[PDB]
This record gives C-alpha cells, structure tokens and sequence, in this order.
C-alpha cells in the first residue's frame, strides 16, 4: 500500500512568492516573444507606402512625388522617419498636427477637379516656377495648386464660388505668399497694398502678407503658409483677393470611413498575410500577451513590459 | 458613347447679314463644377484645323471679336455678327466629357 | 517658333504593319499631352489616341482598340504610331496635335488642342 | 485541468495607446501624454505580475494540500 | 457529534475556483434602481431650461424671457440640441471657460451699469432684425443695445465704469460684421472703424471684416461676443468708431459652492433626496451603484459589472 | 460581519467632472475620455478581484474551524 | 530572515510628480494635471496598503503552521 | 517534552485583514516621517536663492536684483512664494510658462554682449528712465535692454542683424512699449506710425502699438510686452523697427544642460551635504517610503498618503 | 399719430364700484409700461399704479394698496382700473401716462413718462 | 419712503431776468453708476402736464435751450437764462429710486 | 559744467605711503566708472586701475599689484589712492578718468575714457 | 599681455598735405560680434589728453570733420584730411578687450 506523487523528470523553472526559482513538471508559457521582421498585408487590404515622401508632400503633389497621383484603398500608412522630400519651398502648413487627426479615419480618397486651369483668361499660369522644386534637372511647382502671376500689367480682383452638390464632404486647401521687398512686390504683382479673404457658413477669415528680410533656407528667401477647411454636402466656399494668391485646382472627397493609423519605422516590405501588426514586425501567435511594441493595429494581446510569465500547473 | 447631331448640312449666308448654328447632344455635358466641356473647330478648304473656342463661352488668341458661343445643358450655339469673304470652310462640335472623344458630322458654309 | 513636321507615309497592302513618326521643335516636350487625328477621304474627323506627359496611362478608341499602340520618346522629340492588322478602311490622313496647358493629371482635363501638323498620307492598295 | 482561460477573461479590457503628434511650443502637454502612458503601463504590469505569482502559489498549495485527505481516506479505516 | 450548522434558502455566490456554488446567507452591494425623475437636493429646487441654451440665457432670448429674475439653485438642466440659442448667427469667444466658471456659481444679481436713456446723440430704436422675431415682429436681445446713427452723424465714445461693490462682475459686448460697403455706409457713416476695450489686465483693440458670406437663418452677417470679470476697486473703459453692441445690464457674484451643468431630457416632479444622476436618483445605503458615471452631492461609488455579492453562509 | 472593513479601504476613488471643447481641439478630447475610461478600468478590477479572494477566505474558514472543534472534544 | 527586500524591489516603479504652470485662461488643463496626479498617487497607496496586509497575514499563517508540522515530525515517532 | 513558541515580553503592534490590532515580539517600520527642516546643499553643489526676486526680474535685470548678474553653477532654483520685485513696469512676458519649462534643464549660464549700447551714434539712451523703477532713490529702468529715444528731432529706420558663430545655443529678449495717446507719441518718438518686425529661418513676426485709455498700475498708466527664441548655432536674426523697440543689449549662452527643478518654499538656508530634497525640509534615511511632500529631487524614496505602515516578522 | 383717448366718469355713492378705460392708437401698445395718475381738486398730483409690458409684475401705492386693480388686455388696445370701497376723498381726475423708452424689465428703470392723456372726472356723492 | 420740500412756495417774476428753483429731499438720489433719479415736469392751466428733463441734466425733445438742470445729491436746482409770457404754470419735483415713486408740493410762477 | 579737480602729496622718501583725491562735481557720481593714469617724466602713458559704478570688482596692472588701493566713497564725490612701499621709478603725473555710458556690468564694456581731470605731481627723494 | 607697435615715430608734414598714421596689434582685436575695440587719443603740449574715436570708425563729439578711421584685424589707420597749425600733439594707440589695458609708444607730429 502506497500513496504518492506521480513525479517525473521533465525541467522547467517557475516563480512563486517566497521561492525565487522552482522545478516543475509541465508548464506553460503566455508571452510571445518574437516576430516575422517585416511589412505584411492586414486581412487582404494592401498598406500604403510612402516611401521617401510625407503626408504634406503627398496631399500637395510634390513633384518627385508623382508616384501617388491616384491611390486606391488602404488600411493603414507608413511614414519613414525623417523624409528628405517633404515641403521643396521653405513656409509651413497652418494646423499642422490637426489634419493628422483628421486622417487614420479615412480608408479612401477621391479627387475632383474643382476649378480647371483654363477658367483663368485674364492672368498667367505659366512662369508661375522656382528653382526650389527641380523636376529632372528644370525648376516646376506643386501639381494640385496654381500660382497665379500678373497678365499685360494688370491684376483684377477675384470673386470665385464653389457650390456643393455631392453626398459627401470635401477638403479644400489654398496658401499665401510672404515676399522679400517692394520692388519684388510690383514685379511679380502690381498693387502694393494686399489681401485675401476667404468666408463660408462657419469660418470667416482676412490675411495680409508680411514684408520683411529673413535667412536662406533651400537658396530661397521668401515663404508660404497653406491652410485647409472640410465642406459640408450642402453649403459653398467664396474667395476674394487681390494678390499674393495661391489659387486651389483640385480637392478631395472623403468616401470611405473606418479605423487605421499612422506608423513610422523603416522595414521593408514583403509579400504575405496576417492578422495582427506591429511597426516591428508581425504576430501569429494565439497566447495573450507580448512585449513586442505599444503601438499596435488590429485585434492584439495585450502589453506587459516584462519578459517571463510562467504559472506552473505542475507538481513536485 | 454619345451621338452628336448638328444641323443643317449647308448655309447659303453673305454677306453682311448674320449667321448662326447648332449642335446637339444626347447627354447632359456639364460638369458638377458648372462648366461645360464643348468645343468648336475649324478647317479651311486645304489645310489642318484650327482651334475656335474651349469651353461654351471662352474665346481662344487670334479668333476675331466676331464669334461668340452659348448655351448650356444639351442645346449650343455658335454666332457670327458680320461675315466675311475669308470665313469659308467646315465647322465641327466635339465633347470632352467622356474618355473616348466624339466629333460630329459638320457643316458647310458657301457663298451664295 | 513651334513648328511641327510628320513624314513616314507610302503604299502598304493588306496586312503587314506601318510606322509613322512626328518630330517637334520650339517649346519643352517633356511636359504635354499629345493626340492623333484621322480624315478619311470624303468624310469627315475623328478621334485615335491620346497618352499623358510622361506616358503611363493610356486610351484608344474602339476601332482601333488593341490593334494600334502609341509610344513616346524623349531626348529625341518623336511620337511614334505602329499599325497591326491593317485593313482597308484605313485610308486616310494623319495628324498630330498636342494639348493648350501642361501636365494633366487626369483623362478628361478640360483642355483643347492648339497646336497642329501638316499631315502624311497612308493607302492600303493591291 | 483547465484552469488557464481564468486568467484572460480578467484581463479582456486594458489601456491601448495611441499615437499624437504635437509642435514645438506646446510641449507641456506632450509630457502630459508621456507620462499618462508610462503610468498606466506600469499598473498593468505590476497587476499582471503579482496576479501570476499568487496563482502559482496557490496552485502549488492546491497539489500539497489534497494528497494528504487522499491518503486519510484510506488510512483509518484501517485497524 | 459535530457538523456545519446546515440550511436552506437559495443563493449563489462567485470565487476563484468555482464559478456558481450556493450559499445561505449572501448579501448584495450593487444598486440597479433609479426613480426616473429630477429632483431636489437638500431643499434648494435646480434651474430647469425647457429649451434655452446658456449663451441665450446670459444674453437674453426674446423666446426665453421668464428667465429675467431667477432665485437660488443647487444645478442647471440643459437639454441635448437646443432649438432657442443665439438667433443671429455667429460665436461667443472662449464658451466653454464661461461653460466652466458658471460650475461654482450658486446666485447671480443683476445690475444696470449704463442706462439707454442716457444716450441722447444715437438711436436706440431702429435696431432690429427679423432673425429674432417676438410674437410675429422683429425684436433683438435684451441685455445689449445696438447702435445706429442720428442725423447722419456718429460722434466717438468714451465711457468709464468704476466699481463700488463688495463683489465682482460679469460684462458682455459685442462687434457687428457687415456684408459690403454700401451696408456700412448706411448704418453707420465712417468706412474704418475700431473698437478699444482696457482695464488693469486686458488690452484689446478689434476691426470690422466685410466679405460675401453664405446665408445662415436667413442673414447674411455675423456679430460676435466677449466677456471678462472686474474685480473690486477697478475700472473698464471703451472707445468706439463705429460697429458697436453696448452693454447695459451685468451680473453680480453673490455666493460661490458647488454645482454641475447636466444634459439629460427627464420631467421634473416634486420629490426629495440627496443624490442625483442625470437619468434618475438614488436612495440607498449600499456602497456601489451601476447606473451612470456622472454624479452630484454624495453617492456611493462607481463600476461597471453587473453582479456583486459577497457570501457570508457555510456549504 | 467584517463587510464594514470594504467600504472604508475603498473610501476614495476617481470622480468624474464634465468639461467641453470645441471642433479645433480633438486631441485634448481624446486624451480626456481615454484618461476617464483608463481609471473606470482600473477600479473594478480592484474591487472584483477583492470580493472573489474575500470570498475564497470567508468559505475556506468554515471548512476549517469545525475540524479544530471536532478534534478538542475528539482527543479526550 | 531577508523577506523584507522582496517587496522594496517590487515597487521599484512609481508614479514621480512634477511641477507645471498654467496661466488664467487655461484652466481646464489644470484641472486635468491635478486630477491625474491624485487619482495616480491614490491607487498606488491603495496597492502598497493590502500588499503589506496579506504580507502580515501569510506570515502570521507561516508561524502558526510551521510550528504543528515541527510538532508532527515527533508525535508519531514514540508511543 | 516541550514544543511550542519561542513567546518574549515586548509592545509592537501590526495590523492584518480580519484583526486590527495584535502585539508582535519585534516588528520592523518601513514609512519614514522625519526631516531636518532647512535648504542646504545636494551632492556638493550649492542650489541658487532668489531671495526677493522672480525668474523674470532676473533675467531682465531689476535694479533691485544687482547681486545676480554674474551667477555660478547651481543645481535646483528657489523661488518664494508671490515674490516682491518682480517686474516694476506693469505689462507682461509672452509665453511665460513655456520659458519656465525649458528652464529645469539648464544647470550653466554665460552672459555676452551681442550689441554694445556705444553703437548707436544718432539715438539716445540717456533719458530713458521711469519713476517705477527706483534705485536708491532716483528713476531707473532694467539692464539687460535698452529703450531709445528720438535725437535732434529724429528717428531713422534701424536695420541690424546678428550672425550666431559660437557652438552652442542663444536666447534673446526684445519689446514693445503702449502708449496713451498722440501727444505723447509725438512727444517721444516722432513718427505717428510705427512697426517692428523681426525674422529669421523659422520665426516670422510684425506688430503694431495700440494707443487707447487704462487704468492706473504702480503709478503708471501705459504697458510694456516683452518676447523671446531661441537661435540656432549656425543661424542669423534680424531686426526693423520705425518706433517703440527696446533694444536687446546681453543675451545668454547654454554651456550645460541636465536635471533640476523649480521650487517654491520659505526655509531658511543652511549648510549640509544630502542625497534629497523637499521643500520642507530633507532627508536621510534607507527606508523605501516617505509621506512628506509628494514634489521632490534626487534619489529619494516613494511617496504614500498614510500614516502607519509596519510589516510583522515575529510571533504570536 | 400718437393719441390715448378716456372715458367711464360719471357720480358713484360711497360703498360701490367703477370701471373707467384708456385707449390707444398708434405706435406699438405690446412693448410699453403704462401709469396712473390722479390730482384731487385744489391739491397736487400723486401717483397709483405701474405695470410692465407683457403684464406679470405690478405695484400699488400705499392709500391704494389692497384695493385697486390694473390690467392690460392687449389685442383691442385699451387700459384698465378697476376700483372697490369708495370712499370720500378719492375724489380726483384720472390720467394715464406711458414710458418714454420700450421693453423695461426693471422696477425703477429709469426711464420717464413721454405721452400723458387728457383726463375723466370721478365723484362720489350722496 | 422719502419727503420730498420744495421752496419757495410762491415766486413773482417780470420778463427779462432769470429765475431759480430748488428741490430738497431726505435720502442721497444717487445710484452706483454715476446717475441722480430725477424729473421734473410741467401743468400750465387747465391741460394735461408736460415732461422737462430726464435724469439730472438732459433735456427732452421740444424744451427750448434756455431750461437746464444741475445738482447732486440732495439738492437740486432749475435755472431759466430768460422768461416769456408763456412761462406760466406750476413745476414739480419728483423722485424715481425707488417703488414707490412721490411728488412733491409744488410752485407756481405768476407774472408781475 | 562738468568738471574734476585732484589734490594730493608732493614729496615722500622711499619706504613709505602717500595718499591722493579727486573731487566729482556736476553730474550724478553714482552711475559711473573712473580710472587711474600715470605719465612718468619723459616716457609715455601707462595704465593703473579701475573700478565699477557701485565699488564690488576691481582691477590692478602688473606693475601695480598688491602695492596699490582704490575706493570709490560715495556720498561725499570723492575717490582715492594709496600707495604701499613705494619705489623710485614711481616718479610721474596722475590722472583721473571716467566712463562715457552709465552703468557698466563688464570687465571689458566698450566704452571708453570722456572727461580728464588736470593732474598732480608725486616724487621720491632722499 | 599683447605689445602694441606703432610705426613712425615722427611725421614732420605740415601743412594742408594729407597725413596718415599706423598701429599694429600682436593678436586680433575682433570681437564675436563684429566690432574691433580700438581707440585713439591724444595730448597737446601742456595739458591733459582728449579722446578722438571710440571702436574702429564711430568719432566723438567735438572732433572735426576730417579726422576719420579705418581697419580690422591687425592692422589700424588713422586719416587726416588736410593739417591745420593747431594740430600738433602726440598721438597714442591703446586696445580694450583684454582685461589689462594697455598703451602704445605714441607717435609725435611736428611742423615743417
């Protein structure tokens, strides 16, 4: 007559509250701890990659970004750190930090012409060029505005309507443009005294340019600030200006939305399928916790910052 | 595809007096935008064409004050206010609207 | 001055293949639209092809769909058409146009055609 | 015998980070951010860990504690 | 002989090892009940807006006006999208700060700082709009006063208040955006205005932006507002051209304490109790409740699961 | 009757207070709501985690005091 | 001996507090700062509370227990 | 035959969950409550004392607060409650709260003369003194910037520029001054209008004065803004004003960055040497817990809102 | 123009009651306060009755308090007074009177009394 | 309640000269914002009265510019620059602070 | 006017002390720095110290150092010299100078010398 | 330390000729913000000296019209437009950016 243990002599080490380690017999594991090391697919919708290029780049056709003129679906975007493309003319875009908010909801995109290039008989869309945004080896400008640059010795003033009737919404972007001097002023335009004035059913807004002497930045000395608004089905945008007008051609409708993010990492990109992401790498695991990354897109375990987890469901 | 008709086939006018044409549409051409994608050329008796008017109202560089365009939706016109001796030739409607573009069939204009 | 020349016309008969070519001089190439045009004898206009500055997109009509192809050429100044199947209606007279404002981004831009060519003869005989 | 999924039905709902971006002159609430995040990644782990040292105490009590009414059971019947 | 002093009655309880066993004696924690309605709080009888937002309240509504003298209260009830708000379309500056300073703010008495009868080169009369209409006619709000010329004149101004009082103050004014040119040339006479405001802390000077605009409630205008608090032995000042909406009565702060701006859509009923969530009332002893995270006065406290019960039993 | 000793540790906790931003702040309304639901979620979990291992205590006790009475009149 | 070290190293991670400043019109913010802070620092001394209780009571079980099982190494050893 | 508890006579008390309060032979506190009670010293390097002033004052250059011009290294700042001095014209720094947050993170200052007050021939910088800004007795103003005023009836346009060639960073503070009417502006200056514009590769800014009517603060009855940024190591600044600038004279040069902190306590000074600080006091002690004051700097213990804390390691 | 027209004298013995009237035509009647006033014969004026536009707040004077009654009854643009317990003394001539600024949400606004009307005699008698 | 005492009771005048009147009362007239509450007003014989001046100093609308009113306080004063033959009737004073609004006893101007 | 008058030793023997003054009157002697200034008997200009507006930093030639004093004595417009185990080659003329800008926070300011005052004469003998 | 050198030691040219001057510095007196800390002084026979020039090129008050100044670096030149009888004197070189001041030998002019 015996009673007992059913001992083995398997080897494993678990923690418990006064032991620091422990023999066990069986064991389980709850954190995964490794990846695939690569940018795969998220339930069949293929990313989108930027590349060498940013978010305000992209949205104001840089043009050696010309790869992204039409764009289809997405789920999520990637963003290398630091990009070299980015804005070629030295300014800045006004509510910046915003609009990214305003994105990672939106899963798709299309684009409208809203005012063609050929509307404007009584002005100069052409010598509208800098040296500060080369298009191989020549001096261009952005794809989605227009710069618009005195006819004959002249510059009218500028009432301009947009009325919507679509089902869903849009955005608009448009800019100014800061000069050097006075004789540079009445050179490029010829009214020496400017302003813009842009209203719609909730925003009113009135700007003046700055004249002043400033660094060297990229060769230039001049600058430009870009702003942006949403547009509701029903209502309609008006412009008025007198100069130093950065007129917008294209706009775009919002026509999907969903969940997504915005990431930055530098992996490259491989052809295959998963379920779960990290800005790292992949996971095709079934236990409930790692400690791969924080930032994470869709259904993941959860995050602990540690790096063993074993209860013992053991004897001895 | 769009049919585009234009009539008529001939114009016995000069000089002096007026002139006026049409074409016609089997689909609405304006845009969401307000604008309508509808032009208008022009070839004389020997040569390559020549280029009129862009859009329903806007005049090209070198066409005389002369002509003007209107209308909207699905009914154009074409106007000369004086016709001269050098205004012989064939005019036609095309529509930009739609990826295949679509000419149409013309009219004469003669001395009579 | 702008100026465009097109030369490469003959005598073909049924079948074989043709190429016909425009060189242009006097403004930048590398940033227009370009377009081809064909009369037939006693009858009116109408329309071929159609590509982009660069050359990406691409469209053709449908009497002429997956029987003709169009091509640029930079560093030269040349637009090229190659002719397959030909049959014996394509008979006529050839031109070459190109758009009134640079870089459309899009199929239908709104601009028209401003600048034309001469013209090269193509007969099917025999 | 399975005892495991006792442990994620607890754990279902936690803090899931996400990403904002700030300019250069308001950084007084991106420390705001940083810190709300490092704290709340330090309770759970710290909930985590001593909730998986507990467990594996009282299971290791659980096998202890019943081999000896096993062998009661079949001891004093015994004269 | 021994043994567990066995039972009957039904009740289950949850532990670690097992999920339903059954007790004896089990004792609940949770509340799941509210009365549904809205109620008083230690006496003191809450601010009930039928529909009538805060701004058009402090402004003063033509549809809103039995709200004039208000008594003491404990809470203010807003409904979810009111219909009454500002019938002239345009903004308040920094809304949500007045939306949070008015949370510790238990009683407010009204005072006329600038009479309309003391305005005798100007037009107090002919300023109204059919935005705002009272019982089928054109009315305009009745704590500011719009400005108009006389004689085709319109002389500058400049006007001082100094504070008397033991308490401090809440003053509102506002500026009038046109359409064209002809539009301000009519109403008032001078094509550049401003408007200069100053106090110890405040220095502000504002001009007028005529643009195209669409049509919201059937205008084509705007006009915006501000306010600020003087604080006692201080004074404020004004000068203005033109475009000006002038200030007439303004509010006292008498007693400070503890308050909350709920939104909720109950009927009041006559009742009394000492909590209060914005979809009903508690009357219990039990130290955790389950209906709403948003509370006022002292309540138990709050989670999110639906069963609670400690055993206390054998078995 | 020790369920006295439960109110009083969790007599503090986080209250909830209601603040309003307009349309050009949505990134302080995010970082709000998510510290708001953060402390909800940490709080039940105490008190969840608290009545099961009281529980635990309260049964396990019983089960255990009857044997050492059974044995102070068993050993005589 | 040496029990006490393994709880000092156990919460070696907490919240640290820091000071900010905020203007008059900014009120909301601080509200924010100062409501994070005490609920962070209430939950922590809520944490460091009962595991110094359950500390005292497994100890206190230690000592009773130990001292039975010393006495059953010899109770069956003799008559 | 004897087995039973090794029992002692002592007094200590612990608490459990189901008891409330049972003697131990020997129990061990872990909660510290003591502390000295006055500012002394922290790893060898002596803190800095504002005795009277404010962090404005000093680096504007109050006349009152002519101790600190030259300042060695520190390693916390102290600061009493609702200073004294402070700034004796009324008016008010620009983003006040956001120097104090890059301050904390400086440990060194070094002062430099960026435009020497000989440099201006036809101004003047004698007359521009105040009565709200005494020293011993006689009108004064600050000394870190200078206020010009017109000469022989004249005030010509100021075109200057500074170029950074140092290895480390700068900080520069200019101004505006109101007025209260015209009089009074054609009296000091001359020109009825007047601007000041200030540029440099990421900075872009222009104001104008406002002339209306306040309220009396200190005796005075106009105000004074004041400003700052930060250059580059490489970059430039320039400056144009026709009217109302006060020149910028000595700016500051970071030479060493790391950790500390801003306080605010009224102890007196003393002389230690410790591993902590609190603003009530200090301590040194090993225990792993403390409930003096939740803000503190350096190797410290944890903080816990409570008053009694022992865990038990006896008997009984 | 602007004119208010009274009427409802006559002679009343001790004890009874009177109604007398007071209408109005031309401006607005719906955004105006409105007085009363008597004069005894041989003394001085003294003052009644005041009540606010709409019509929710009124006072009375203290030989008055208790006793008399005002009302608007808006729509046939008309005034109100109804008077109980005669007595001797209040024998006098009645007038009504208006602000001289609209919408006065306050008991002493300020504000005057611009329009006064012509007058109807009350007696009391035998 | 407040007295209002108005002297002198009786006041013989002949045209070409000025004349002053006073009006007393028993409490200060003098609100926060800077103002004094009171009116004055007009009968002549057999006819309803007549406003004169608002609050202290303004005058109403069809007053001549000889009238003005000055005073703070408790005393407060009329002043006619020159009288007519149609300047003939009786001038009361009255208060408006507070609910109860009073009179006061008068004074009448008889030529001589 | 502005002007600065010095009165001092004539004749001292080797080994032992001397002391100078130099009177300020005419503008605010509270605001500014002042200088010390030699010229032996036949060479050229050498300098001595200085001290700042308020009188905490100080500053000596090498020649000069440890033997030399200053003090500024506010309240009385006066400055002085003295002069420790004196020397024979310290036979010269001395002058007193002051700044051309208020307020001088630096070692090295910028500014220069404005106002010179007359001088005395100072010998060693026997 | 830092010698300063100042070459002639005579110029006899007088009179209305130009003249001009020169001292060398052993090290460079070019501040980080673009301004060199020279100055020049001067001492008629029988009296105490006067100040001429500031920093490189900024003159006094009281100094003519002719008396200009101009260099960087290392070396210095003073420029005298045309010479007058009342200009004889010496003429003395000193720096200011070290923290002990220091003179030069000077340089005599005399009248020939």
């Amino acid at each position: 007559i015996c009673i007992g243990y059913h001992a083995n002599n398997s080897t494993e080490q678990v923690d418990t509250i006064m032991e620091k380690n422990v023999t066990v017999t069986h064991a389980q594991d709850i954190l995964e701890k490794t990846h695939n090391g690569k940018l795969c697919d998220l339930n069949g919708v293929k990313p989108l990659i930027l590349k060498d290029c940013s978010v305000a780049g992209w949205l104001l056709g840089n043009p050696m970004c010309d790869e992204f003129i039409r764009v289809p679906e997405w789920s999520y975007i990637v963003e290398r750190a630091n990009p070299a493309n980015d804005l070629c003319f030295p300014g800045s875009l006004n509510d910046y930090e915003e609009l990214k908010h305003m994105l990672s909801r939106i899963n798709h995109f299309e684009k409208i012409q809203i005012i063609p290039k050929s509307s404007w008989p009584n002005h100069e869309t052409s010598l509208g060029v800098s040296a500060a945004c080369p298009y191989q080896g020549a001096p261009s400008f952005f794809r989605n505005v227009v710069w618009l640059i005195k006819k004959n010795d002249a510059y009218p003033t500028i009432k301009i309507s947009y009325n919507n009737t679509n089902r869903e919404d849009l955005l608009i972007l448009w800019g100014i443009h800061h000069s050097n001097n006075a004789e540079e002023q009445t050179n490029l335009y010829k009214n020496p005294i400017t302003y813009i004035s842009v209203g719609t059913s909730t925003l009113n807004q009135r700007l003046a340019p700055k004249i002043a002497t400033r660094s060297q930045v990229n060769g230039q000395r001049g600058r430009m600030d870009f702003f942006w608004t949403i547009l509701k089905p029903d209502d309609a945008i008006h412009f008025e200006s007198n100069g130093n007008f950065i007129a917008p051609e294209y706009a775009y409708k919002i026509v999907k939305k969903g969940d997504s993010t915005i990431m930055k990492s530098g992996v490259e990109y491989g052809h295959c399928n998963t379920k779960c992401q990290t800005p790292v790498g992949a996971i095709n695991s079934s236990m409930p916790f790692h400690n791969i990354h924080p930032l994470t897109i869709g259904e993941c375990p959860k995050y602990v910052k540690s790096n063993k987890l074993v209860l013992a469901t053991g004897l001895r | 595809d769009t049919v585009m008709t234009q009539s008529p086939l001939s114009l016995p006018v000069t000089p002096g007096e007026p002139a006026s044409i049409s074409c016609r549409s089997s689909q609405s051409l304006l845009h969401s935008n307000g604008y309508n994608y509808l032009e208008w050329y022009l070839q004389k008796p020997g040569q390559s064409p020549q280029l009129l008017i862009y859009l329903g109202s806007i005049r090209a560089s070198g066409v005389p004050d002369r002509l003007s365009g209107s209308g909207s939706g699905t009914d154009f016109t074409l106007k000369i206010s004086r016709v001269e001796a050098e205004d012989v030739g064939v005019y036609y409607c095309m529509q930009g609207l739609e990826t295949p573009f679509t000419f149409g069939p013309g009219t004469k204009v003669e001395i009579k | 001055q702008v100026q465009l020349v097109e030369s490469g016309g003959g005598v073909v008969q049924p079948g074989r293949s043709l190429r016909v070519s425009c060189a242009a001089s006097g403004f930048i190439f590398s940033n227009y639209g370009m377009h081809w045009v064909r009369q037939a004898p006693g009858k009116g206009l109408e329309w071929v092809a159609l590509t982009w500055y660069d050359g990406r997109n691409k469209y053709y009509a449908d009497s002429v769909k997956g029987r003709f192809t169009i091509s640029r050429d930079n560093s030269k100044n040349t637009l090229y058409l190659q002719m397959n199947s030909l049959r014996a209606e394509d008979t006529a007279v050839y031109y070459c146009a190109r758009d009134g404002f640079p870089n459309c981004i899009s199929a239908t831009c709104g601009y028209a055609m401003d600048v034309w060519g001469q013209g090269t003869t193509v007969t099917v005989s025999s | 015998t399975n005892k495991v999924n006792s442990i994620i039905d607890k754990m279902n709902t936690q803090f899931e980070a996400v990403g904002r971006e700030f300019n250069n002159l308001e950084r007084r609430i991106e420390n705001l951010n940083k810190k709300m995040e490092d704290g709340f990644l330090d309770v759970w782990t710290y909930n985590a860990e001593l909730l998986v040292l507990m467990e594996n105490e009282r299971t290791l009590d659980f096998h202890d504690s019943n081999v000896k009414n096993l062998y009661d059971k079949v001891r004093l019947q015994l004269r």
